[PDB]
RNA sequence: UCUGGUGACUAUAGCAAGGAGGUCACACCUGUUCCCAUGCCGAACACAGAAGUUAAGCUCCUUAGCGUCGAUGGUAGUCGAACUUACGUUCCGCUAGAGUAGAACGUUGCCAGGC
RNA sequence: CUGGGGCGGUCGCCUCCUAAAAGGUAACGGAGGCGCUCAAAGGUUCCCUCAGAAUGGUUGGAAAUCAUUCAUAGAGUGUAAA
RNA sequence: UAUUGGAGGUAGAGCACUGUUUGGACGAGGGGCCGGUUACCGAAUUCAGACAAACUCCGAAUGCCAAUUAAUUU
C-alpha cells in the first residue's frame, strides 16, 4: 500500500496520453479534503498489484514528489476489449 | 428474444454500423460473459440458434441470460422485381452490436462448461467473439 | 353553411359580407356594424 | 418500370423559411422580423411585438439582443441607442 | 345552536384533555358537510333529479346542485356533462342543527346494530358513507316519495385523521 | 347555506314525549301545538320515536 | 380534511398576473395597494429602476385614526395623491395589487383621483 | 441584520423534517344589518367589528434526507491534415453526455416604520 | 410523371421525418390530413385550474356522480401533425 | 482570419417524456376455488440492464447570422 506516482503537466495531447497509455503506466488524477486536484501517472502493475494486496477499499500510501498521501480509489476505468486500465480517480482522507 | 411485440414504425432506415458499443460492456447478471469483436447485425434467428445450443449443451443446468434483443426490422423487396415502387416489406428482425458489446451471459455452472457452451455459441454467430468473466478488482 | 351580404337598415347599402349556417341561425342575421357613408354605426341585417 | 406497386406516402408541404432574421448587435429598422415562429421558441421583451401568426418584430429602430427569460425560455429585446 | 352551545363549554372542554394541546386553537372543529346524493341513473329518466332536488332542499335548508358528469361513461349513458346525482354544504349554524337533527334521528329508522356505524370511512377522517334514506325525511314522510337513495356524507374536521373523527363521534354519535 | 334564493328553513322544537328532544331544526313548519320557550315556538312535528327511548345497545 | 390558508398567497398570483401588463415607468408610475386583515397601504414605483417615489398607509401616524377600514382608504389614497404632486406625478397606472377593484382598494383608487392623480 | 411591502436574479433560491417566535406590523378570529356576495355556501368575495389565540398559514433558526447546481481528469464525437479501402489508422486544435470530488437550507435593490 | 412503354398509382394545398443543430434540399422515400367548422369555439372585463392514482365508498359494469392528499401537467386546446 | 455576441437540437450520449425491451425484488385484482385461499396471470411499485429517422432531462465539432471593432487582401 505504498504506490508511486509521476506529476502530470500541461496539455498532454492524445498522442502523448495513448503512447503513455500504450507503456505499462496510466494517468490519474487525486483530489478530496487535504489537497487540491493533482494530475499524475502511476504505472499500471504496481496499482494491479496493491488493489489486490488491499482490494477495493483500502487508505493507501500515494507517492507524489516527497509527501505521501493517504488515498483510497474513487473510482476507475478500464477497456474491456483490449484488456488495459485507462484512468483512476483518487479521493484523500486524511 | 426473437420479435419486439409490437413497434411504432415497421418500415425504418437501416442502422449505423460505425463505431463502438454505446453500453452492455460489462457482465452484470451472470459470472462469465461472450462479447464481439467485429461488428455485424444479428437476425433474431441465429441468437434463437446460439441459446438452444448452449441449454441443451448445459442439460437444464446453470441459468442464461441474452443481452442483445433484436429491435431493428429489416426489408427486401419481392423477387424480380425492378427499382422503385416504394419499400419493401419486412424480412426480419435484427439488432447492430458493436465491438466489446456484452452479448450472453452465464452462470451456476463451471467455468470450463460455461466456456465450453459459449464457444458453441461462437460458431452459430457471424461475428467474432471472445470469452470474459464478471469483472472485478 | 351560406355566404351572407349584409346590408345597412337606413342608409341601404350592401357594405360587409360574412357566414352563417343555415340550420343554427336560420333567421336573417342581424348585428350592428360601420356604414361608411353615414359616418356612424347603424344595424345590417342580412338582407 | 415495375407495375402496381404503389405507394400512399408521396406528399408534403412547402416549407416556410422560419427561424432567425436578425441578429445580436445590427441594427434593425422598425418592423423588423426577427424570429419566425410557431408557438413561443421565443417571446417578445422590450420594444417587441407578437403578430398574429406569432412573428416577432421590433416596435422601434435600434440594436437587437437575445436574452434569457428564467430557466427554459428566451425572449428578445430592442434598445434604440444608435 | 345546541351542539354550538355543546361545542365550546363541553367538546371544547372535554377534547381538550382527551389529548394534550398546548393552545385553544389546536382543537378540533367541525368545518362543513357535503352531502352529494351520489348518481342515480336518470338517463332515460330526468324526473328523478327534481326529486331528489325535492329532498336535500327538503331535509337541509338548501337545494342540491347538479353536478354533471366530468367524462363521458360507457355502461350507463353518462355523455359529458349528464346532469346527475347532487351536491350540498352546510357550513355555518346548519350544520349544527342539522347534524343533531341527524343523531337524535339516527335510531329509529336506521336500525344499527352499532346505533348509526362503524369503520366506514376513507382513512383520513370522513364518512363516504350511504344511507338507504330511512332516516332522513322524519319530517316529510316516506308517503310522498319515490325512490330509496343515499349519500356520500363526509365530515370536514381541522382533525387530522379518522382516528381523531372517532372522538369527535363522542360528539353525541356512535363510534 | 347555499344562500340566495335558499328555501326556509327553521330550528323547531323537536318536543317529542322522548326526551323533548327539542334541539333539531328542518322545514317542518307545522302548527306549534306547544308553544314553549325554553325550546323552539315552532311544531313538536317529532310526536313519537325511539331516539331517546329504545337503543339496540342501550335500550 | 382540508387545510385553511392566508389569502396572501393567492392574492399574488392575481398581482402578478395584473403586473403583466403594468409596469410603471418613470412618466407614468404604478400605484400598489397592500391590504392587510386590518391595515391598507400604498406605494408609487417606477418598475424600469426599481425605485420607490412615494408610499402612504393606514398605519402612518398622520392618517392613523378610528374609523371603518373603507373611511381610512380614503384617507390613504388621499395622502398618497398629495406626495406624489410634490414629487411632479401625475398620471399614474393603478395596480389592483390582487384584490378585486370593490370597497377599500376602490375607495383608495376613487379618492386618489379626486385629489389630483390623472388615472 | 431584524419587520412589512415591493422587484432583480438559471431551484446554490425549491421540498421535507425538527425547533423557536408572535413586539403590535402579520394571519387567526365575532357576526351578516349595512354595498356586495356566490349556475351552487359570510366558503371565498365583500363588509362592520377585535373580545379569543399562536395553533396553523407567515417569519426566523438548524439539517443536505430530498431538490438543484457541479468542476479537474478523462472518454465519445468532430474541424483541418496525412495515410488509406479498412465496419479504418495517425497527427493537430476544439471538446461533450454520463459519472466522481464538491457548492448549496440564497444573494439583493428602493421604500416605510425599526434597533 | 414513369428506373423503356403499357397496367396500376399520382398531380393543388397543410404537418412531420429523411434534411447532415441558420435557411434551403430529391426519389413511384417513410407517415398523416384539407377542399371545412364557430353568432360563440369571435372581442373585452372579472373569476377558476387539470388527467390519473390510492388511503373508498349510496351506485360500485372496474372507474358513472360524490370525498381527500399528491398530482408539471402525465389533462384540455373544434380538427392532421408539429 | 483573429476576437466578442447569438439562433438552432445533428454526431455523441442519456432514459426524465412517447414508446421498445432483459433479469431480480415486492404486495395485490378477475381467477385456480367456495369474496375467496395458492399458483399465477393483467397491471401497480421498485433495483439492475439495454434499443430508436419520425424519443429527448442533455448536447458538441463545425457551419450560419451580425458586430464597438482590428490585421491582410481586392
Amino acid at each position: 500500500a505504498s504506490l508511486k506516482s509521476i506529476i502530470r503537466q500541461g496539455k498532454q495531447t492524445r498522442s502523448d496520453l495513448k503512447q503513455l497509455r500504450k507503456s505499462g503506466k496510466v494517468p490519474a488524477v487525486v483530489y478530496g479534503y487535504g489537497t487540491k486536484n493533482v494530475s499524475v501517472k502511476v504505472d499500471e502493475v504496481e496499482f494491479i498489484k496493491v488493489i489486490r494486496e488491499v482490494g477495493r477499499n483500502g487508505v493507501i500510501e500515494l507517492g507524489v514528489g516527497s509527501k505521501t498521501i493517504k488515498v483510497m480509489v474513487a473510482d476507475y476505468q478500464f477497456d474491456p476489449l483490449k484488456n488495459q486500465i485507462t484512468h483512476i480517480d483518487f479521493l484523500a482522507i486524511n | 428474444m426473437l420479435l419486439p411485440k409490437r413497434v411504432k414504425y415497421r418500415r425504418q432506415h437501416r442502422p449505423k454500423t460505425t463505431g463502438r458499443s454505446k453500453g452492455g460492456n460489462y457482465v452484470t447478471f451472470g459470472e462469465f460473459g461472450l462479447q464481439a469483436t467485429t461488428t455485424s447485425w444479428i437476425t433474431s434467428r441465429q441468437i434463437e440458434s446460439a441459446r438452444i445450443a448452449m441449454t441443451r449443451y448445459m442439460k437444464r443446468g446453470g441459468k442464461v441470460w441474452i443481452k442483445i434483443f433484436p429491435h431493428t426490422p429489416y426489408t427486401k423487396k419481392p423477387l424480380e422485381v425492378r427499382m422503385g415502387a416504394g419499400k419493401g416489406a419486412v424480412e426480419g428482425w435484427i439488432a447492430v452490436v458493436k465491438p466489446g458489446r456484452i452479448l450472453f451471459e452465464v452462470a451456476g455452472v463451471s467455468e470450463e462448461v460455461a466456456r465450453e457452451a459459449l464457444r458453441l455459441a461462437s460458431h452459430k454467430l457471424p461475428v467474432k467473439t471472445k470469452f470474459v468473466k464478471r469483472e472485478e478488482l | 353553411r351560406v355566404n351572407v351580404t349584409l346590408a345597412c337598415t337606413e342608409c341601404g347599402d350592401r357594405n360587409y359580407i360574412t357566414t352563417k349556417n343555415k340550420r343554427n341561425n336560420p333567421e336573417r342575421i342581424e348585428m350592428k356594424k360601420y356604414c361608411p357613408r353615414l359616418n356612424k354605426y347603424t344595424l345590417h341585417r342580412e338582407t | 418500370k415495375k407495375g402496381v406497386s404503389s405507394t400512399k406516402n408521396g406528399r408534403d408541404s412547402e416549407s416556410k423559411r422560419l427561424g432567425a432574421k436578425r441578429a445580436d448587435g445590427q441594427f434593425v429598422t422598425g418592423g423588423s422580423i426577427l424570429y419566425r415562429q410557431r408557438g413561443t421558441k421565443i417571446y417578445p421583451g422590450e420594444n417587441v411585438g407578437r403578430g398574429g401568426d406569432d412573428t416577432l418584430f421590433a416596435k422601434i429602430d435600434g440594436v437587437v439582443k437575445f436574452e434569457r427569460k428564467g430557466r427554459d425560455k428566451k425572449q428578445v429585446s430592442v434598445y434604440a441607442v444608435a | 345552536n345546541r351542539l354550538k352551545e355543546k361545542f365550546n363549554t363541553e367538546v371544547t372542554e372535554n377534547l381538550m384533555k382527551k389529548f394534550n394541546y398546548s393552545s385553544v386553537m389546536e382543537v378540533p372543529k367541525i368545518d362543513k358537510i357535503v352531502v352529494n346524493m351520489g348518481v342515480g341513473d336518470a338517463v332515460q329518466n330526468s324526473k328523478v333529479l327534481d326529486n331528489a332536488v325535492e329532498e336535500l332542499e327538503l331535509i337541509t335548508g338548501q337545494k342540491p346542485l347538479v353536478t354533471k358528469a366530468k367524462k363521458s361513461i360507457a355502461t350507463f349513458r353518462l355523455r359529458e356533462g349528464m346532469p346527475i346525482g347532487a351536491k350540498v354544504t352546510l357550513r355555518g349554524e346548519r350544520m349544527y342543527e342539522f347534524l343533531d337533527k341527524l343523531i337524535s334521528v339516527s335510531l329509529p329508522r336506521v336500525r344499527d346494530f352499532q346505533g348509526v356505524s362503524k369503520k366506514a370511512f376513507d382513512g383520513r377522517g370522513n364518512y363516504t358513507l350511504g344511507v338507504k334514506e330511512q332516516l332522513i325525511f322524519p319530517e316529510i314522510d316516506y308517503d310522498k316519495v319515490s325512490k330509496v337513495r343515499g349519500m356520500d356524507i363526509v365530515i370536514v374536521t381541522t382533525a387530522n385523521t379518522d382516528e381523531e373523527a372517532r372522538e369527535l363521534l363522542a360528539n353525541f354519535g356512535m363510534p | 347555506m347555499k344562500q340566495g334564493i335558499h328555501p326556509e328553513y327553521h330550528q323547531v322544537i323537536f318536543l317529542d314525549t322522548t326526551t323533548n328532544f327539542k334541539f333539531l331544526s328542518g322545514s317542518t313548519k307545522t302548527s306549534s301545538e306547544m308553544m314553549e320557550w325554553e325550546d323552539g315556538k315552532e311544531y313538536p312535528v317529532i310526536r313519537l320515536d325511539i331516539s331517546s327511548d329504545s337503543h339496540p345497545f342501550y335500550t | 380534511m382540508i387545510s385553511k390558508i392566508d389569502k396572501n398567497k393567492v392574492r399574488l398570483k392575481r398581482h402578478a398576473r395584473v403586473r403583466t401588463n403594468l409596469s410603471g415607468t418613470a412618466e407614468k408610475p404604478r400605484l400598489n395597494v397592500y391590504r392587510s386583515n386590518k391595515h391598507i397601504y400604498a406605494q408609487i414605483i417606477d418598475d424600469n429602476k426599481g425605485v420607490t417615489l412615494a408610499q402612504a398607509s393606514s398605519k402612518d401616524s398622520d392618517i392613523a385614526t378610528t374609523a371603518t377600514k373603507v373611511e381610512l382608504a380614503t384617507k390613504v389614497g388621499e395622502a398618497i395623491a398629495k406626495k406624489a404632486a410634490d414629487k411632479g406625478i401625475k398620471e399614474i397606472v393603478f395596480d389592483r395589487g390582487g384584490y378585486l377593484y370593490h370597497g377599500r382598494v376602490k375607495a383608495l383608487a376613487e379618492a386618489a383621483r379626486e385629489s389630483g392623480l390623472e388615472f
